[PDB]
């Protein structure tokens, strides 16, 4: 499994880690980046993530 | 970490490229994608070999990639200097979007261009005024630039 956010593998316990219930799951080492330079939006929704 | 995306998509669209858009070689920089696009059968655009140097920033899968066509193609939405702006890439975009979607957007723009002018309106104005006027030069230009 590789997150389409960086085309890099994921973690076993990261498979159930989704900052959005739109089925879009992504490794922690990807979501955190969205909250660094981006407004923390869904890469397929443009909506802000409910995550902290 | 996140850079892998550039090479991963590069090889991905190299072996099995989508419709019209094909990848493979890189430019002067790893963030400088040297992809190649092919023209459709409905519009006066041939395949040949048209390079489009897409410049990715340090936030490629987060910030809109700066697409700059290398091969000067006569397209109403592709300026002679290489200025090519994607509609879905205008006014930001959704964080991480595969390059496939970005490239496919150019393909959709190849089949009957958009009258909305970008940097230089000339190419869009001629299309907006008369199709044949641009049709005759489009197929001619694509042929002369087909090396
Ligand atoms: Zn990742
Ligand atoms: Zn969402």
């Amino acid at each position: 499994v590789e997150c389409p956010l960086c085309m890099e593998p994921l973690e076993i316990d990261d498979i159930n880690f989704f900052p959005c219930t739109c089925g879009y799951q992504i490794c922690r080492f990807c979501w955190h980046r969205i909250r660094t330079d981006e407004n923390g939006l869904c890469p397929a929704c443009r909506k802000p993530y409910p995550e902290d | 970490m996140a850079l892998k995306r550039i090479h991963k998509e590069l090889n991905d669209l190299a072996r099995d490229p989508p419709a019209q858009c094909s990848a493979g070689p890189v430019g002067d920089d790893m963030f400088h994608w040297q992809a190649t696009i092919m023209g459709p059968n409905d519009s006066p655009y041939q395949g040949g070999v048209f390079f489009l140097t897409i410049h990715f920033p340090t936030d490629y899968p987060f910030k809109p990639p700066k697409v700059a066509f290398t091969t000067r193609i006569y397209h109403p939405n592709i300026n002679s200097n290489g200025s090519i702006c994607l509609d879905i890439l205008r006014s930001q975009w959704s964080p991480a979007l595969t390059i496939s979607k970005v490239l496919l957007s150019i393909c959709s723009l190849l089949c009957d261009p958009n009258p909305d002018d970008p940097l230089v309106p000339e190419i869009a104005r001629i299309y907006k005024t008369d199709r044949e006027k641009y049709n005759r030069i489009a197929r001619e230009w694509t042929q002369k630039y087909a090396m």
